[PDB]
């Protein structure tokens, strides 16, 4: 089928790794964040509803 | 709505109240995905026959775009060590390439039209190549932000309009094919609509409405050319920026 | 709304004036391709397909404005 | 614009970032070399 | 609120100029690439990467003002 | 809210400085390519004083990019 | 709100846009439903050393209540066929039996205090025993309705006001049940909380406050003997409306 | 472990299971009925939002 | 009453219809057979 | 809505009725018991008629109870 | 508004009533259970389902009026 | 709120009347007792935990009604 060749992945591509979990903290943030403002704080499919938390639907 | 053919829809579904189990679920970004990399992994498995040495004609695609790659990126970056980063140099073409063949199919979905995830690739990229940049070369690093000999007195101008064109290239990279894919797509669904309504009105429109129809058959033509220079236009800038990165100009 | 409606047209009218840069686009390729077959006529079936190529691309700038003005006179 | 900006940024991104570490993992060991086998083998058979 | 649409979509109409700016770019890259074929026909393949390089590297800035157009228009 | 709206006009207006960047990279790798057809053997020697004079227009055309930004929201 | 004790929240979680799967999803009710299934394999399974013939002490408990519901099906029902209708009478027992002592670990939930659960199962008994009355005897199902040799001008009269008895009884059985667990937590939920802020006042009132605390404990006590009376008197109702539905008085 | 025997569970319990049956579609479709009511229209977790359709809102 | 009126009736419903099929083919082919089992098995060893 | 109000004080006093119903069951199984307790070989003679009579007074108990979801549901 | 609740509590205060017809229900019927145990010692086996039965058979008279009591509470 | 809360007070004044049925219960099934160690001495701890039984069972009739009254009192 396919053999595998041990290729080194790590020792070469460490620093795009790092910078993808940055990012990735990043946008988790920026994500929350955006998921409270005036306009998207009433649709239904934001996983605050799915625990917890209903309606502030005070604007 | 021209624009409504982007629209990310849940199907498979998952949810929780302990923990925002939210982010992974299969969606239709999602499937399509599923679908890029069963079309790559469709591209290299039962491509070769048998492991022929001969390597029969579907094989000479992924040969002539191997090679092409490797071609393009032996002229760029070029050092002592230039195939270290060849994987990830060929992994961004085909992501792109397929993702843009796939994305013409008339009820499909263009993964590259997401600003949101093309925009932090392209962060990602920039981010691992300037923490590359400091490791490799320690405090020198910043001697790429002076161009060549230049005269002192002007040299500090020339160090912060270079920074900002440092810094521009986290977006500008990504945006480009961004705005390039949104772009035809829009194009191609307004043409559409308005050669619809064209249509539908009094029979003599429907005599030579031919026309209109020949209009979009040639801007389906150019899609495909707008859409795979996008993807060879990516792979060799972000050639020449670790070509900068790794060796100091 | 007939404000927003009034602007609409505005809008569409200000968004044909990016049409200029693709008409003088194809003819500075075009303009070229002559003044190449006239210094070197056996070069044509290489550089024909590149001045194809550059007419598509100048001329898909000029319809990513007219689609702004189409969308600003309908939708 | 009103589609490029949903709650999806996170999914987005998650599949992205696990289909690109994938098809970095998966060209690098598995399809690149399996062509590269082709490469030494034909010079090998022209070498002889 | 009808103000706010209205110079909104005015203000879209406005940033679609900036593609004359590319549609002459493009034009004046392909121009280059027809006179630099023509007047040396071996050059072709080394002069092919910095040509596609300069097209889609120019047109970016185009791309940008209809970024600009479209954060308007739907944003 | 006129200034809300005002500032949308600002931005469109303020992005046609792109104009001038486009037109100058497609000036720069045109020297570029008419430089390398006449003297060959000049591509490596020349080649970064065209990225750089790229770099430069770009950012002198981004500035009007950034000034949008601000404007857009600032 | 002290009926804060029975709300009902999603755990694991399941959704989609194709179908609604989320009837089946793993929820505080089908939590305790696996809790309750597990305790019933439970006290079967492991508790039989080794498949011995003597029954170690566990195996006396589950020896009796089958004894005691063997007993009880055989003096009501008691004709010529009684033990084909035997697993369906220990069955629901045996629920209601471990769910009303499952429900009385403090920081737990009632099953059984669920009208909507419990009225329907009492609603499928009831039509479980009309449907099989009407198969197993035909038109004469309906002798049923006259209780005895009556005088005929009154019989109709005692018609009407039997076949009312007759389908109060597909949601009396379940709402007896279901009223009797409720307010028995309701009653120790309400009294804990009087005791509380009785507790919470001037010092004197934690000496000699042991008094409220042993009336908490006395109707805790008597809260065991109100829970498992339930789970023998349904057991012994469905078992004389097989007596009348089998056998035509 | 445990040994099992085909006992006759069908041939003797089949109106139970059908009446299950019955009961299963008429709750069915009481439910269906009473999640459209004024009170509850407007809570996040029914199986409208998971489909398409969001916030009627009008009452 | 709130509580015992949400959404949830055919999710109350469905698992415990599911379990009560599940108590009744578990219960009367495994586990009260089994207490059978030793009843005849003690009445045999008594018969002799 | 004064009736909507109103409809509620009537379906709280209609269900009062129902204290006939308990101690009229009440009644019937203590005469049951004492009837068997007096003599042991008539149960199952006798029983029957006191499920009778209980279905009657339940019944007859069962009349304020539908009469109290009239007024709570119609 | 004040008055549909008002009126709600003084029901479910009505609605209360029933249970005195089940307090001396479960107290004749454990009577009579005490009276002919004592006066036949051998029939308590016998006697005692038909006790608990009428026992529990009584008591669901008061509550169905504790379930209407519940129902104009909190619903 | 001063109506419903006026009303609260009555609500819990009227569902103090169910606990008759439970005083006169208790007294009924202790009268039983009575009179049934009187006929028979010698049964008293068979007929006894009976006599607990109906007790408790009663006054579960009697605090199903008291706490109806704590709830028209604070909840």
């Amino acid at each position: 089928m396919l053999k595998r060749f041990p290729t080194p992945i790590l020792k070469v591509y460490w620093p795009f790794f790092v910078a993808g979990a940055a990012v990735y903290y990043g946008m988790s943030k920026a994500a929350d964040l955006s998921s409270n403002t005036k306009e998207f704080i009433n649709d239904p499919r934001n996983p605050r509803f799915a625990k917890g938390g209903k309606f502030v639907e005070v604007d | 709505s021209p624009l409504d053919q982007f629209e990310i829809r849940t199907l498979f579904g998952l949810q929780s109240s302990f923990i925002d189990l939210s982010c992974l679920n299969l969606t239709t970004f999602s499937l399509y995905t599923i679908i890029v990399l069963l079309v790559i992994t469709s591209l290299y498995t039962l491509t070769n026959n048998n492991n022929k040495i001969i390597g029969s004609r579907w094989l000479i695609s992924q040969e002539a775009i191997y090679d092409t790659i490797m071609n393009m990126t032996k002229g760029q970056i070029g050092g002592k060590n230039w195939g270290l980063y060849f994987p990830m140099i060929f992994t961004l073409f085909m992501f792109i390439f397929i993702a843009n063949l796939i994305s013409m199919i008339p009820y499909s979905f263009a993964l590259s039209a997401h600003l949101v995830f093309i925009i932090s690739l392209s962060i990602v990229i920039w981010l691992g190549n300037t923490i590359l940049g400091l490791y490799k070369h320690g405090w020198v690093f910043f001697s790429l932000f002076v161009p060549a000999g230049t005269p002192l007195p002007l040299v500090p101008l020339l160090v912060i309009i270079e920074t900002l064109s440092y810094f521009a290239r986290a977006i500008s990279l990504g945006l480009r094919l961004g705005s390039n894919i949104l772009a035809g797509h829009l194009l191609m669904v307004i043409l559409a609509g308005l050669t619809f309504n064209f249509m539908l009105i009094n029979l003599f429109t429907l005599v030579f409405g031919f026309v209109p129809l020949a209009m979009i058959l040639a801007i389906m033509m150019l899609e495909f050319a707008i859409g795979i220079i996008q993807g060879y236009v990516w792979a060799i800038l972000t050639a020449s920026y670790l070509k900068d990165a790794v060796y100091l100009h | 709304m007939q404000l927003v409606l009034a602007a609409k047209y505005i809008g569409a009218g200000i968004s044909t004036i990016g049409l200029l840069g693709a008409g003088i686009g194809i003819a500075i390729v075009f303009a070229a391709l002559i003044n190449g077959v006239s210094r070197n006529p056996s070069i044509k079936d290489t550089v024909f397909p590149m001045a194809i190529l550059g007419f598509a691309l100048s001329e898909a700038t000029g319809l990513f404005c007219l689609m702004v003005s189409f969308l600003l006179l309908f939708g | 614009m009103p589609q490029l900006v949903p709650f999806y940024f996170m999914n987005q991104l998650t599949y992205g970032f696990l289909l690109m570490i994938t098809l970095l993992i998966l060209f690098s060991q598995f399809f690149l070399p399996m062509i590269l086998r082709l490469y030494v083998s034909r010079l090998f058979i022209s070498k002889l």
